[PDB]
């Protein structure tokens, strides 16, 4: 029975200082780890702090990184200084510990989303994918939101079967873009109403969009 | 650094099949080997630590086996539960590093994509851009290959794709490519096409539009 | 040691 809690500032622009806590809830030998993720990439080791107190970073993150711990809260928490947009990634806190009885266990937290961008908060372009003149495509183009993410739904959640909401692309105008389909019997098209929900929290934007056959 | 070398990439099997990866180390760590499995949108959870011992909970068909620099995870019978990324880590000494990941993924029979085609929005022209669309729908292998061409011309450098995770009930991977011109770029070509290659088809799917439908 | 990262509750 232990729970873990991570906390701290997402949204960064380039050279500034990311700053992440985790807490620990609910043992003696203890090995509290940093790790992030980049999008779509593997897992690359940030740091740690043991019981015992050996500190030691990652060589690649090249002195920018300041790991601490106060016992006294259970409060673990990275610095990550100079950052550039090489560092978004999902940055997960890991706590790993035996318990009375020399069983091992490594529960990670659930990661805090950090982007590193110069881009400004920026929501969503919705952009009708109409269905050609047995089975039909349709869809919503998501363009141009920053930052990650933005849910899709269907018609409030009705139409679940066949959709396919795709990992969102960085454009080179460093904003985000997005599609999501679903297939549908061409049977439906005349009588059936599609509209995808659009929802992009970051920027408390929230589209639904009307996608009808074309002419 | 000890450098962990994964292999291979991706396994591609079914349920009840016996699956075996493997994690190796550029220098000896004795036993110090933990196995992590990741699934999409989830964090890492821990399977096996030390080389061979299971965390509390982690079903008997994973076995860890190793010592020294050569290591294995085994899962006897596949359950539709265990399809996923598999992480192997080092705790020898610092930094830790983990392995590059294994994919294990469901073999299914091959399926060729469905493929369509969607034009710009008459509202997106109004911004000035022109997106056009190519959807390769439910194939297997995840291998497709999407070619633009515009007027009959191959297209390179003005396109970006993405694709889904393994589809939970039928196992398919799906493709969206994204063509992006300017409004004026668009509008200086007639014929906008999508071709599509996969192991599924013997030869090229096009999907084309002529702008002004 | 010679593998100082080791949690204490791996190995022999």
């Amino acid at each position: 029975q232990v729970q873990l809690q991570q906390w701290g500032a997402g949204l960064l622009k380039p050279s500034e200082t990311l700053s992440l806590t985790c807490a620990v809830y609910g043992f003696s030998d203890y090995y509290w780890n940093w790790i992030r993720q980049p999008p779509g990439k593997g897992l690359e080791w940030i740091g740690e702090i043991n019981h015992n107190g050996n500190t030691n970073s990652n060589p690649s993150l090249k002195s920018r990184v300041t790991l601490s711990l106060d016992t006294s809260k259970n409060q673990f928490s990275l610095k990550l200084r100079s950052v550039t947009a090489a560092d978004t990634a999902v940055y997960y806190c890991a706590f790993g510990y035996s318990d009375y009885e020399y069983n091992w266990f490594d529960p990670w937290g659930q990661g805090t989303l950090v982007t590193v961008s110069s881009a400004s908060t920026k929501g969503p372009s919705v952009f009708p994918l109409a269905p050609s003149s047995g089975t039909a495509a349709l869809g919503c183009l998501v363009k141009d939101y920053f930052p990650e993410p933005v849910t899709v739904s269907w018609n409030s959640g009705a139409l679940t079967s066949g959709v396919h909401t795709f990992p969102a692309v960085l454009q080179s105008s460093g904003l985000y873009s997005l599609s999501s389909v679903v297939t549908v019997p061409s049977s439906s098209l005349g009588t059936q109403t599609y509209i995808c929900n659009v929802n992009h929290k970051p920027s408390n934007t929230k589209v639904d969009k009307r996608v009808e056959p074309k002419s | 650094e000890i450098v962990l070398t994964q292999s291979p990439a991706t396994l591609s099997l079914s349920p009840g099949e016996r699956a075996t990866l493997s994690c190796r180390a550029s220098q000896s760590i004795s036993s110090y080997l933990a196995w992590y499995q990741q699934k999409p949108g989830q964090a890492p959870r821990l399977l096996i630590y030390d080389a061979s011992n299971r965390a509390t909970g982690i079903p008997a068909r994973f076995s860890g086996s190793g010592s020294g620099t050569d290591f294995t995870l085994t899962i006897s019978s596949l359950e539709p539960e265990d399809f996923a990324v598999y992480y192997c880590q080092q705790r020898s000494n610092w930094p830790l590093t983990f392995g590059q990941g294994t994919n294990l993924e469901i073999k299914r029979t091959v399926a060729a994509p469905s493929v369509f085609i969607f034009p710009p929005s008459d509202e997106q022209l109004k911004s000035g851009t022109a997106s056009v669309v190519c959807l390769l729908n439910n194939f297997y292998p995840r291998e497709a290959k999407v070619q633009w061409k515009v007027d009959n011309a191959l297209q390179s450098g003005n396109s970006q794709e993405s694709v889904t995770e393994q589809d939970s009930k039928d196992s398919t991977y799906s493709l969206s490519s994204t063509l992006t011109l300017s409004k004026a770029d668009y509008e200086k070509h007639k014929v906008y096409a999508c071709e599509v290659t996969h192991q599924g088809l013997s030869s090229p799917v096009t999907k084309s539009f002529n702008r002004g439908e | 040691g010679p593998h100082p990262a080791a949690p204490s509750s791996w190995g022999p």
